[PDB]
């Protein structure tokens, strides 16, 4: 333990800390609060106390935890709530009974008290074992089961103890590893470098999509599992309606939730929402809190904890994904989290790059970024899992003045483009098809060939007829409605059926609440063969005032395709499909 | 016969420093040091067994300030053993390089043996004698109109590719590499990646498996997630195998750099973390300097049959050309190709934009005997009219179509039938220069003979 | 493809009153243009009779 | 009545087009411009000031 | 012999080391690295190494030379290239054998093996003489005949002796002044601090033009021998090529081309083109690389070079300006020089003043261009050279705001704008009408009425119609073309034909190479005289639009009067020119 | 400046300090500075470059025994055309006016190219009118800077939003900022106009406007002269 030596502001120099690594968690005076060591010259090392720093004398302890800022992974992950630091914010309340943090509160962030099932593997006594090897079970929760307990990722040997199956807390051992001599011992739970990503084997190209529920996002802009996203994430726009989609409805086996600077009115609606949503399972209705684990952390936390809080979100998502299990991991506040950076390089004086963002930020998203994606786990057995990164890229939505902004949007693949006036529209949701792109529809090819095969292929004309109704939208406003031709009037009537029923769902509601991809696909065929009849009767020469009056019933047929609940699911509603489609024709045919 | 590896057989034992008298940033001072070298490059071992790469960055008297490639953290004083190996950063450098992938260190990624070295050279390098150049006079046919016609790459050319985040940039150099050959009769790339992403490095990586130039390519893939210190030698290591290769081993290499903007941002970065000049936007008053030492490796010298062509690959960070990396790699190389947005919006492919482009050697490379003689005035007839297409689209958005006078309205259907016809090729389309120089007369016949008043009045009447 | 107005704190705010000023400007001129031939359509008819 | 009105509906588009193409696009790049020389030139201050 | 104390980029503060002078040059490391000495901290000096530095170790010896940065002056350079510290490149690439340059070469400027044949001056055995006196006279090449050995400026004396006619080495003695009673003997060559300018009797004004070769540099802002010029522009505006063709088609007696952070191609193509190319001086067509001497300073070359390479280049200059020899001087980026300046600045830690380029580079770019100017050399016989510095800023962004552009606009009288809009769709040369001036325009007058009477007002005419152009296309882009007046039209149509064919020369075509004084005056004389035409028969009631489709033909021979090549002679192009404004009044009078 | 405050105190003479380039010598302060390492100013200038220039500006004008003056007009290159620059700006402070020549006017060919909007003059109150020049000089200065600003400001809006904007007094601005740009300002070298000569050049100029448009011109002077 070292020695305070000087206190200014934040900063602390502490005298004797030979020994000392960089980037290295210590617990700095008496309170043991917690600060990262900057810089060192010779003894002395410089310390950003993570709390408030007032209090502090000379020649307070400074003890040396031995590792950088690290995260707790092992079993007790899941309804938790955390923070950047990744304190346990609902075991800090019981803790303390009051509403505040107090500083240097040291509530381990897994719950030690808590009797955990374990199930060996198939590693047996005398069997190598390396890092990522998935060495025992522990069953957690009823969505997520058996948490597939992993050796280290740098830890290696031999084993020459196994905990028989039973009940075990994670203070207690469980592995025992010999490399050399005995020099490791496992329990539970390991911690990680946040700052460092977990190994692979391997990091595959994503390509199975992230059905999000939505019909625009599953559609017109579909993200790969293991894709990273954009949202603009401004106020009045679905953010919300986005998160709760990806929350339940995603394909997702677990969710990462970070706040990483929020309002705190704003984490009390999270916090408040979160833990009643539900999702439904194959045995029940439970709640989407027993797969989501969320890092509340707001304006009034340390700026440190702000910064680390996307990456401690980024590490669970990657410790998760080592299990074989697919992670979405909801970023809300990127821009906040580069704030907080900001305020975190001016307190260090770095010099500014770009609108006072410091020289590194472009660097940093792009490695965050890149922690994410589709990779096999490391260690046998060889499960393959799947980290998405959905970011909120900032209040000032989309503005490429915003240096964060501008990589976000050059990084990430995705950018779902909410708008405001379209949210003031009572359009939901709220998803601006203009300026929204995708760029995984080139790699989703693959697997739309694979299983719906028309799908890219009518993706395409809906975009098309999207940017024909802009277009007659601009002719009808420089001129006269009637003198747009009939096929204009056929693309403008047509595009706007397509927003009016597929484009704008009802989350609220029950019936649209999820729609799946097949049932997307198949609203996706009867609207473009309802438009490919309207065209084909347009050259046939019919009057289109005509062919709207006899085709009024088939139009109804076709927008109660959002009305098809998809509760039946698969060739039950599929089957429907196939007589809507066969009434678009016989019907536009007569 | 050769008496360089003569000296090869000789043990230098390494001085282990245990004495870090401090870290701060991504540099470590270093005290008690027996005659610090200038540039040396030290093997820094961790408390915890790892070992990361750095370099001496200044010396005073018994003390070195190394910056180290991995980073900083981890690093501690009283257990770092930091090994000087008394000798500035030398990458193996040999034939069996060619086939084979390196990580941004120069470390083999490809599952394979460590290269047996030919020959250990400074990645640094040394600037090439100016009376020892040759001037680029050999045009290379890239199969792209935009850039063959227009615009033109000679051999040991230094061309950029300009443009944004989200342009086919990637796919654009993918085309030139798959097609590029002399207009009048192979190469052998050497990819640099500093900082893209690992979708781009296996394009890129699959590109050249599908076209088969992986059996002579050599991968230097520095991805996103690799550390920002080393996308500083990563085109070093690479440019360093470019000269290798095309000056002993007599090759023809193309040099892809992809991502010079991230290449100056690790600039950037690095000199932030020292107490530097700002320069312009917070890049160092010395990236000329050193994006001119990375650019300027390309080129041919007298007496050698091999040559280096360097595409940058350069992401503008905001669309403009004004930009501190743009700038100065168009102050630097020898030319610029624009990938442009408004033409990526517009659907066109290659979106390249004629008028930012410019290739400083197609004056050389363009004559009567190197090309067909009505290259150069076609290419400064096909430029004016098609600012006169600008201009004209510009004014008829302000003041309608009708205002527009008769060499408007003929140069705004040159201008549509210019990029929709000319400019748009298929990804694996490769045209002739004297089919494009066809199309492009085509394009000059829509105006009158009397209109065309770049063409020399020989070329108008043996050529309209 | 812009003006040549040497940048301050003070030519900053000046040139985003102009900006802000141009706005309302072609915002009321739009309104007016639309206002002028709707009556202009109804004066076609009215020829037209 | 008709030709005064189509003359002053003519001039009024030409305004409307002029502005929203010229003069708002100029004026956007000078805003652009003039914040860039105002960050550069409180950089220059911000590593005086460091030194 | 000092030591190296610390090192950092190129900048190498060297211990053990008093009695080092200010700006003195000191060798540092085992290779013999060249520096300059910037500051004395006590025993510290802080030395600008003029190689790169990678591999200095502390302790490394420095040798003190006890001389400021020397160029070494004398027969011999006419036709070579130099590295800034005036190495000659060929004689390195010979003697190393490599394509690189090997780190502390030390190969002599001016080579010594070659024997020159001297002829003894006016200067006998007794004569008083005195510093730049001609004392004899050597033949360089065919070019650079009669290649006058100057006695060294600061040295006076009497003859002791002279050596005879004959053929001598650089190392041979010539002469021998007896000052004071300490013998003082004197070779082919003598070697000059580059910091310090040469001395001349008195500077003049200048009054002969420096005739570019281009048509808009000749007629619209031209500059005179001696005079300061300066070509900001962005990348790609042309302003080495502006250089190339001012360095290859001017009537200077002498080209000094400096490049400095350049690329190595450019000086390349230099040394491949300029001894294909021939000048019509001295009587014959002798290669133009006989009379240019070049100083390349790669971009990629040491930092702190770029310095040294600026002032050898001007030092050169100056050379040959005592001799007597209309030379100009041709920075290739002075833009570049203040980047190596910055660059040693900021190493240096010394205040960023403005975009950290220090505080002294306008000071020292104020000075460097005060070093050129008409002059009457130092010595007897009276004679009257000159150095036309023509410096090619860069300024970054294509914005000229930079400190340096600033700087250099403040010391030259010669501003070429390049607009970036004109070097794109190759609209060459792109010069910026608008904002480039030329003081020079008054004092020319003289030679305007000398030989072209009415070229000053045919360049008003001309800048006056460009004007009211670039007025009426403002007013056009937002108001339209239909509210012009038939004479706005005009305006508006001869401007076009003037920025299309008379302001653009493309410099690398046949015809538009060279386009001399006398062709440039007829083009002026032809798009006046076609403009007062259509103004004056528009004016008698002419429709303009049937006027133009009537008098196409006489538009069409305007725009081809670039064509007409200068290689057929001052007579028959004036000939041919004369006829067309025969067929454009004409033409003019039928419709 | 010491040499003329002993030619204008101690030898009573009236002597006018053409101090050049006050920019040149304010870099070669900032040059000292800079080596001194000191607190900077604006673009690096010294911080008591304020001191300095008023140092070297206030040693002008008349003291009480003596019959001598000191007339200091300091000849300032401002280094990119702006007055916000510290070297304009803080000799603005000191000095007492300033004579603007715009790049414009220049550009425009008018000579001299002073902008008559930037200049400045705060002694012309005193030393102007009331039977010193003229009973009308300092209205009709008055008049002539109001309506150039006036035709300053009519142009820029007949050339943003066209000439149907600018009013009547609008298109009489623009003619008389015109004719006043060509015919009052323009003034070649060697030609001394008398304060007379200038301010009835100057009423005709201003008779463009009917004389219940001049505004600034005091109604009994524009009656007697109008
Ligand atoms: N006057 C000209 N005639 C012909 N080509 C020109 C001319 N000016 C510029 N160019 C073209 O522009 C290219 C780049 O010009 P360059 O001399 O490099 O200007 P800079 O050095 O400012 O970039 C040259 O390769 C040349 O082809
Ligand atoms: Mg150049």
């Amino acid at each position: 333990y070292g020695a305070i030596y000087s206190v200014s502001g934040p900063v602390v120099i502490a005298e004797n800390m030979i020994g000392c690594a960089m980037y290295e968690l210590v617990k700095v005076g008496h309170d043991n609060l917690v600060g990262e060591v900057i810089r060192i010259d010779g003894d002395k090392a410089t310390i950003q106390v993570y709390e408030e720093t007032a209090g502090l004398t000379v020649g307070d302890p400074v003890l040396r935890t031995g590792k950088p800022l690290s995260v707790e992974l092992g079993p007790g992950l899941m309804e938790t709530i955390y923070d950047g630091i990744q304190r346990p914010l609902k075991a800090i309340k019981e803790e303390s009974q009051s509403i505040y943090i107090p500083r240097g509160i040291d509530t381990p962030a897994l719950d030690r008290t808590i009797k955990w099932q374990f199930t060996p593997g198939k590693f047996q006594v005398g069997d190598h074992i390396s890092g990522g090897d998935i060495y025992g079970s522990v069953f957690e929760n009823s969505l997520i089961s058996s948490h597939k307990i992993l050796l280290p990722p740098r830890s290696r040997g031999t084993i020459t103890w196994i905990a028989p199956a039973g009940e075990y807390t994670l203070d207690e051992k469980i592995l025992e590893v010999e490399f050399d001599g005995k020099k490791s011992d496992f329990t539970l739970y390991h911690t990680w470098p946040v700052r460092v990503p977990r190994p692979v084997t391997e990091k595959l190209s994503a390509d199975y999509p992230l059905l999000t529920g939505q019909r625009v996002l599953d559609a017109l802009f579909p993200c790969v599992q293991g894709g990273t996203t954009c949202i603009p994430g401004a106020f009045g726009c679905g953010k919300t309606v986005i998160s709760q989609s990806l929350s339940k409805y995603s394909n997702s086996d677990a969710i990462i939730y970070v706040g990483c600077g929020e309002r705190g009115n704003e984490m009390a609606e999270v916090l408040m929402e979160f833990p009643e949503l539900y999702t439904e399972m194959s045995g029940t209705k439970e709640p989407i809190m027993k797969r989501t684990t969320l890092v509340a952390n707001t304006s009034n936390m340390p700026v440190a904890a702000r910064e680390a809080s996307i990456y401690t979100g980024i590490t669970l998502a990657e410790y998760f994904r080592d299990q074989g299990k697919n992670v979405s991991m909801i970023a809300d506040s990127s821009s906040r989290w580069a704030e907080a950076l900001r305020e975190i390089s001016g307190r260090l004086g770095e010099m500014p790059a770009d609108q006072g963002f410091p020289a590194y930020l472009g660097a940093k998203l792009a490695s965050f970024y890149e922690r994410a994606g589709k990779a096999v786990a490391l260690g046998s057995p060889d499960r393959t899992g799947s980290v998405s990164i959905v970011a909120a890229v900032s209040p000032a939505g989309g503005d490429f003045s915003d240096p964060v902004t501008t990589a976000t949007l050059g990084i990430t693949q995705v950018f779902w483009g909410l708008d405001k006036k379209l949210a003031q529209r009572k359009h939901f949701p709220s998803i601006n098809t203009s300026v929204s792109y995708s760029k995984y529809t080139n790699v989703l090819n693959k697997f739309y060939d694979s299983n719906y095969p028309e799908f890219p292929v009518l993706r395409d004309r809906m975009k098309e007829i999207l940017s024909n109704a802009e277009e007659l939208e601009q002719v009808v406003q420089l001129v006269g409605k009637s003198a747009l031709s009939d096929s204009d009037k056929i693309t403008l009537d047509v595009a706007t059926l397509i927003k009016e029923d597929f484009l704008q769902q009802n989350g609220y509601s029950t019936y649209d609440a999820f729609c799946p991809i097949w049932k997307t696909f198949d609203m996706m065929r009867a609207f473009i063969s309802y438009h490919d009849e309207a065209q084909k009767a347009v050259a046939n020469g019919a009057n289109w005032s005509k062919l709207a009056d006899s085709t009024g019933d088939v139009k109804h047929a076709v927008s109660s395709s959002k009305f098809f609940e998809p509760s039946r699911g698969e060739k039950e509603v599929h089957g429907e499909f196939e007589k809507l489609l066969s009434t678009m024709q016989e019907r536009f045919a007569e | 016969n050769k008496k360089a590896v003569e000296q090869g057989f000789n043990v230098k034992p390494r001085l282990n420093y245990n004495t870090v008298s401090g870290v701060n940033g991504p540099l470590v001072i270093l005290e008690k040091v027996k005659f610090p070298r200038y540039n040396e490059i030290v093997n820094l071992t961790l408390p915890d067994g790892t070992v990361r790469q750095g370099q001496v960055l200044e010396i005073r008297g018994d003390r070195a300030i190394v910056q180290v490639f991995e980073g900083t953290s981890g690093i501690d004083v009283k257990k770092t053993t930091v090994e000087f190996t008394g000798e500035s950063l030398r990458i193996p450098v040999s034939e069996d390089m060619l086939g084979r992938i390196f990580d941004g260190s120069g470390r083999p990624i490809d599952n394979g043996p460590k290269v047996f070295a030919e020959d250990y050279l400074d990645i640094n390098g040394s600037p090439i004698n100016p009376y020892a150049r040759i001037y680029p006079e050999e045009m290379i046919s890239t199969g792209v109109s935009a850039i063959d016609t227009m615009n033109s790459i000679a051999r040991g050319q230094k061309i950029p590719i300009f443009s944004a985040s989200g342009l086919p940039h990637n796919e654009i150099a993918a085309q030139i590499c798959r097609q590029a050959g002399l207009v009048r009769p192979n190469f052998s790339i050497v990819f640099a990646a500093m900082g893209v992403n690992l979708e781009t490095a296996r394009f890129f990586k699959q590109d050249f498996e599908e076209n088969g130039s992986l059996e002579r390519t050599s991968l230097f893939l520095n991805l996103a997630n690799d550390p920002t210190i080393e996308r500083i030698i990563t085109p070093r290591l690479a440019l360093t195998t470019a000269e290798y290769l095309a000056y002993q081993t007599e090759r023809h290499v193309l040099t892809i750099l992809t991502d010079m903007s991230s290449y100056a941002d690790a600039l950037r970065e690095v000199s932030a973390a020292r107490e530097e000049v700002p320069g312009r936007r917070g890049y160092p008053g010395y990236m000329y300097t050193d994006l001119s030492t990375i650019y300027e490796r390309a080129g041919r010298v007298e007496g050698r049959n091999g040559s280096i062509t360097q595409i940058p690959i350069l992401t503008m960070p905001n669309d403009d050309i004004t930009h501190p990396i743009p700038d100065l790699t168009g102050y630097i190389t020898e030319g610029q190709i624009f990938v442009d947005r408004q033409l990526h919006n517009k659907g066109i492919y290659p979106p390249i934009n004629v008028l930012p482009s410019l290739s400083r050697l197609m004056k050389s490379a363009i004559g009567e005997g190197m090309t067909r003689k009505d290259h150069g005035d076609v290419s400064n007839q096909l430029y004016a009219k098609y600012a006169i297409g600008k201009d004209a689209a510009a004014m008829k958005a302000v003041v309608g179509e009708e205002a527009l006078s008769i060499e408007d309205k003929l140069s705004l259907e040159f201008l549509e039938k210019f990029e929709k016809t000319f400019i748009t090729q298929g990804a694996y389309e490769d045209r002739t220069v004297f089919e494009s120089l066809d199309q492009a007369w085509s394009l000059l016949r829509i105006y009158p003979k009397e209109m065309l008043n770049r063409i020399s009045p020989k070329i108008l009447d043996e050529f309209y | 493809n812009r003006e040549q107005v040497f940048p301050t704190r003070m030519t900053l705010g000046l040139m985003k009153t102009k900006l802000k000023g141009a706005n309302q400007g072609y915002s009321l001129l739009k309104r007016k243009s639309e206002a002028l031939t709707k009556r202009f359509r109804d004066i076609t008819k009215r020829i037209d009779d | 009545a008709f030709i005064i009105l189509d003359e002053v509906i003519k001039v009024t588009n030409r305004r409307v087009n002029a502005i929203e193409h010229v003069i708002i696009p100029r004026t956007e790049n000078t805003i652009a411009y003039i914040n860039s020389e105002l960050d550069e030139l409180d950089r220059e201050e911000f590593y005086r000031l460091k030194k």
